[PDB]
């Protein structure tokens, strides 16, 4: 049905890793003493399996990355409290609680927005000590330590309200990732088996799902 | 007749800091080292070699690569087998950057299954290619098939490829080699069982910097 | 000066052009090396030849789902494989290159072709019928009825692979394999052989609308 | 910068110019062909001459109201049909195109034109008197006072079809149809007839602020 | 003389992908299809034939549009009626692009109502075309009447109207020919009640791709 | 100016209202939309005029409570282009999905505005098509699906909200091909043009005779 | 229909009152 040849705008490798999606939901739960009142998550883009099963189609990748900070309460309401999103680089401390010296550590770039303003956007460059970000290390850094590289620390944010009094907010901040000037090197064989780690590619070998769904017999293409 | 991966012809490393300095050993190194011939059955399930873990302690190169913390190098591969004209098979050999073993079983790899030495070690499940990967999509890296009616010889030449340009040598393995037989060896009774085969390696523009004791 | 806010001020809308403020001002990063590669867009990883599980049956269970088997007891005109050509439904085109990066990118349109190669003894001397159907069409059922069509006579002494390209497939056309002349070996040579059938894209083949995978 | 919000910022307005944000930036659509039609414009629909429903009476139930019937028991003067000239308002000119798009558009101003055929046996000959009165005065009570205005005495054995230019319509003018001579015919040949009237508007005929229709 | 649709003089495809082929077949094709002649009565009420499925299943264009998955052709029509100078009348021949029967009472249409073959079928409701669009104003369509004092043949020359450049013959109907009596049929006593009306179909510029079986 | 075919497509009226009804268990929490002009009988007598359009859409949502007293809730307005599945809950994983593109506006902002390509497999949207796909199953075009858009409060224990979404579409790039006469009959269906055989309504109100132009 | 499909002359009475039709090539067998 189809005559005519589509776009080779949308294929390339800028528009593959284009639009942004969620890549981390923390939790602060203010309120009380037996709670903490802030909430950091460490950046890494290997969290959901549709993000990792894209990015490990290459080894070598080179990008920037904007963030944006969608923070709701527990019902919806939101009344107009002060917020803080810090951010961590790699080599520099986490904060330890809510009223910690790390909040007002001046190398450590935070953002001051409500909850009532639009979301909080900024961009993180590119924070690698190699030239390109490394999904797959066949060495050591010197059981456990085969396959470890340090060389993709990005960092952390650490959520927290702006008060004095502790008060009784229960949030939720949702991050979303979009990745810029995307630069992807030698590519690889997309993944099969189902993933059983988060940093490790295991693949439980006691059953070797296939790649093919089966059919009757070879001579019928009927399927 | 030959493979060149990337189409790069591997070179020295150009004008970078640190370096004025590192030394670049001429044909001492640049040898061809033979190692030992692999015998391929009808129940054989693969091979891999890890680069350049296969030179280490071995010769000129053993000797360099051990004492210096800095190493650049592309290699020249050449896999051959001796098969006569009754025998039938195919082999698949491929060059495969960062070249991660897995582990199995729901239990991290041992170190002599990551790296295995001169005598490289064979698959568990060439299927997923030890590693969830399928064997399918593995015509992406710099290949070569052995078909034993038309071809015996595969021949590929890597240069260095990695995000620094100065690694260590004893730490980090660049790139594997695997050799898997997609199609099984069969013969009529009364031919040779085992088939061998060899693999030549000549290091091409090897760098070494910094030299320890 | 007088500026107005038009409807659509405050919204976070995904696909988006604007610019964020960097977080880091004056951080310089790494320079960037010759790395060998750089792969610039994904429709030159779909034209690369990958092997196809033609014999996806359910006694295979392992990798003799890549092989298509030839035997010397089947008799001419016999039929040795059929698939479809699908890039991007479910059959032997799921564990291919081309078939599994257009389970994202909803339309597709494009020519393609499919390699053999025989795996079979020097020795071993035979022929095949390759021959391709319009996606209108069923299979056929007999070998003088896909010899009216695109057939390609195949032999096993002179050529040990030979490829077929399937003209303008879109999201079917089925390929057959058929015995033209049965599998003649000498004494003590095994009668049992192989094929490995390939297939990637060619250079007018393209992809439109995105889509997250269905694993 | 400095900058300050007059009245007017966060409303709707319908009927406005601002762009609004793409949602799937990078898409290219299907290429366009070259189709035949291409309607530029509305006003080039209302010049097709259509028919028109004057013989829109009770008993008419069907294909029998776009007819106008000539008989021949009529004689002389005996006024064979007479409807006004309203595009748009509700009578013979709700059935054609040029009265169907101008219940959009509220104010109209142009020129028309209003086509007679005859379709009668090729051995029938009489005459017609077909007079346009101006918006100003009723119809003619006779055929002497429609025989002062524009006339156009219309035979049937010379021409077939006959028409008539209405100048400068605005939102009525009364077309009326005369018997000049009665309706002859040879033996052996039916003394009944019809005539189907048709009618557009010129090239000078514009329209004015939109609306929806009332069905 | 004759009516040209929209303006056009049908042409081949220009420059379009997925044909390097076609196959642009010679006046083996591209005779004069003569149907047969409707006989029009008193109390008839009109008929209306689907293109291009007038002829399917008719000589060579029969065994082309039904082994082709791609179509795309033009085509002239030619309809004609025989009366003598005492009969009287008028019949009004249009070509409806995407012409679709309704189906009526408050109830889809079946196959041999859109789809009528070489015998097409007639109106049930002219005034309203069965399709709820009225036939006062259907002279937007490529017409041309046929009053019995004055002519009685009527040449329409379609060209192809479609949004995509190639479709299939046989699921696909491009437009419809419809012929209605908008005045009735009128006649002295002794005349011949029936009087027909032949059709002649020449495609002009057909094209044909992918063949099967 | 005015008499164009951009300008007669031009203004945005409502063309849905859908409604939400969040808060407990029994309630869903999300409501979809299938994006479709001939919804209501303005725009699809006004569509129905021609057969090939081809044209751009923008579309703006305007959401209230059930009273009318806006506090800020967050909410998430998507778009499931054709090829992709639906939401099935508010809480589903069809939320998440990075090829969806959402937009993130709070109930107190201006109204999220975000426009539509074209979106056609063919060149020119059809709603006539004499064909069959391959009683119910005859013209059905599937080239003419453009999506939905799943509104969606963003929260995390159900807040206790009854909205209501009206959508406001602009037709903009409007190109189109062949006409046709306007309907006369009233509509029975929404995807066919079945009319009613039993009463055919006439298209010109009836008058006493032929004979006076006064109606 | 089938008669139709070959060399075929659409005669009419009104416009020529006669009609000719050439036979190719007889020999010593073709119906018309």
């Amino acid at each position: 049905c189809v005559v005519n040849r589509n776009g080779v705008l949308e294929t390339t490798i800028n528009h593959f890793f284009s639009r942004s999606g969620l890549v981390g939901v923390v939790n602060l739960t203010d309120g009380g003493t037996d709670t903490t009142g802030y909430a950091t998550w460490d950046i890494d883009i290997m969290g959901f399996v549709q993000l990792r099963r894209k990015c490990e189609m290459f080894t070598y990748m080179r990008f920037n990355a904007e963030f944006t900070f969608v923070t709701t309460t527990e019902n919806g309401g939101a009344r107009p409290y002060m917020l803080q999103y810090m951010y961590v680089p790699p080599g520099a401390p986490k904060p330890t609680g809510r009223d910690a010296f790390q909040w007002q550590t001046a190398t450590n770039p935070s953002v001051f927005v409500k909850l009532t303003d639009p979301p909080a956007q900024v961009s993180v460059p590119f924070m690698s000590p190699a030239s390109a970000y490394q999904w797959f290390y066949d060495g050591y850094p010197t059981n456990t330590t085969y396959g470890l590289c340090p060389n993709n620390m990005m960092g952390t944010f650490a959520v927290r309200v702006v008060s004095r009094e502790a008060s009784q907010l229960k949030l939720q901040t949702r991050v979303y990732m979009k990745l810029k000037h995307v630069r992807a090197w030698v590519p690889r064989p997309i993944r099969s088996q189902p993933y059983l780690l988060k940093n490790f590619p295991n693949y439980d070998s006691s059953k070797i799902t296939n790649s093919a769904r089966d059919r009757s017999s070879i001579k019928q293409a009927n399927m | 007749n030959i493979v060149l991966a990337y189409g790069e012809w591997p070179e020295y490393c150009p004008d970078t800091d640190a370096t004025a300095k590192p030394t670049r050993p001429d044909v001492s190194v640049n040898r061809f080292y033979t190692l030992d011939s692999k015998m391929w059955q009808e129940n054989s399930t693969g091979w891999y070699w890890k680069f350049p873990d296969v030179l280490n302690k071995t010769g000129v190169f053993g000797q360099n690569a051990q004492f210096h913390y800095l190493y650049r190098s592309g290699f020249c591969l050449h896999v051959q087998c001796n098969a006569s004209k009754f025998h039938q098979g195919a082999l698949l050999v491929a060059v495969i950057p960062e070249f991660v073993i897995a582990g199995r079983g729901s239990p991290h790899p041992g170190f002599t299954t990551t790296f295995p030495g001169t005598t490289g070690a064979t698959f568990y499940d060439p299927y997923v290619l030890d590693s969830g990967v399928p064997l399918s999509q593995a015509l992406i890296y710099p290949h070569q098939w052995i078909n034993l009616r038309t071809n015996n010889c595969a021949t590929v030449i890597v240069p260095y490829i990695n995000a620094v340009p100065f690694d260590s040598a004893i730490n980090h393995s660049n790139f594997g080699l695997i050799v898997i037989p997609v199609s099984p060896l069969k013969y009529s009774s009364g031919a040779t069982t085992a088939i061998p085969i060899t693999i030549t390696i000549a290091p091409l523009n090897s760098e070494f910097g910094g030299l320890r004791q | 000066i007088p500026a107005e806010l038009r409807p659509g001020t405050n919204q976070f809308l995904t696909t988006d052009d604007g610019t964020a403020a960097p977080i880091l001002p004056g951080f310089t990063p790494t320079p960037t090396i010759h790395i060998p590669g750089e792969v610039h867009s994904l429709l030159e990883l779909c034209r690369v030849e990958t092997i196809l599980e033609v014999n996806n049956t359910t006694e295979a269970t392992g990798l003799t789902r890549l092989l298509i088997p030839v035997s010397s007891q089947n008799k001419a005109d016999e039929l040795c494989a059929a698939f479809m050509v699908d890039p991007g439904r479910i059959g032997p085109w799921q564990s291919t290159l081309v078939g599994q990066i257009c389970r994202y990118y909803t339309q597709w349109s494009g020519s393609l072709k499919v390699t053999f190669m025989f795996t079979g003894s020097f020795m071993a001397t035979g022929k095949m019928l390759v021959a391709y159907s319009p996606p209108g069409s069923a299979q056929p059922a007999n070998r003088e009825t896909a010899m009216l069509g695109t057939h390609v006579i195949w032999d096993f002494g002179l050529q040990s692979s030979v490829s077929l390209v399937i003209p303008w497939i879109s999201n079917a056309g089925v390929v057959t394999l058929w015995y033209q002349t049965n599998y003649v070996v000498p004494p003590e040579t095994p009668g049992e052989a192989y094929i490995i059938a390939m297939g990637a894209a060619q250079d007018n083949f393209t992809l439109k609308i995105c889509k997250d995978t269905d694993e």
